[PDB]
């Protein structure tokens, strides 16, 4: 229970760190940013296009074919950072829509092949375009929402 | 590729330097 009980202790701290906009490490900021950036997302997404879980339509045998079809036409000619957003809003929302359906199986799969998709095809742009440090100097302090609210 | 258009609507209208 050891390293259990540090992964909680650390958790729980970078949660209350980040409520005082602190932050734990760089990579906990960048887990925060994202969270508050995919928040505004599908805030703006449904008030303007639906609620994106309601459109999705997984089974196990063609749920990949599902989130391909999508992000490849997410990213057909070219990446920035909120077409980033909402590739991993999109993934949430099809974890949501699976478990919704039974199907928690599904959302292991869902989160490898976004890891590979992130490693593979959307980090050799990060790489170029000022990586995680400039996604959190644009989107970090709920900025996003904070710029719409304005 | 109604999703996926119209993620491209939102996110490159969230997308931000200039
Ligand atoms: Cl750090
Ligand atoms: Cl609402």
């Amino acid at each position: 229970m050891s390293q259990s009980n540090r992964e909680l202790v650390v958790d729980f701290l970078s949660y209350k760190l980040s409520q005082k906009g602190y932050s734990w490490s760089q990579m906990a900021a960048v887990k925060q940013a994202l969270r508050e950036a995919g928040d505004e997302f599908e805030l703006r997404y449904r008030r303007a296009f639906s609620d994106l879980t309601s459109q999705l339509h997984i089974t196990p045998g063609t749920a990949y074919q599902s989130f391909e079809q999508v992000v490849n036409e997410l990213f057909r000619d070219g990446v920035n950072w909120g077409r980033i957003v909402a590739f991993f809003s999109f993934g949430g929302a099809l974890c949501v829509e699976s478990v919704d359906k039974e199907m928690q199986v599904l959302v292991s799969r869902i989160a490898a092949w976004m890891a590979t998709y992130l490693n593979d095809h959307l980090e050799p742009w990060i790489q170029e375009n000022g990586g995680w440090d400039t996604f959190v100097e644009l989107y970090g302090n709920n900025a996003a929402a904070e710029s719409r609210k304005g | 590729i109604w999703i996926a258009q119209e993620l491209r609507r939102i996110g490159d209208e969230f997308n931000a330097y200039y």
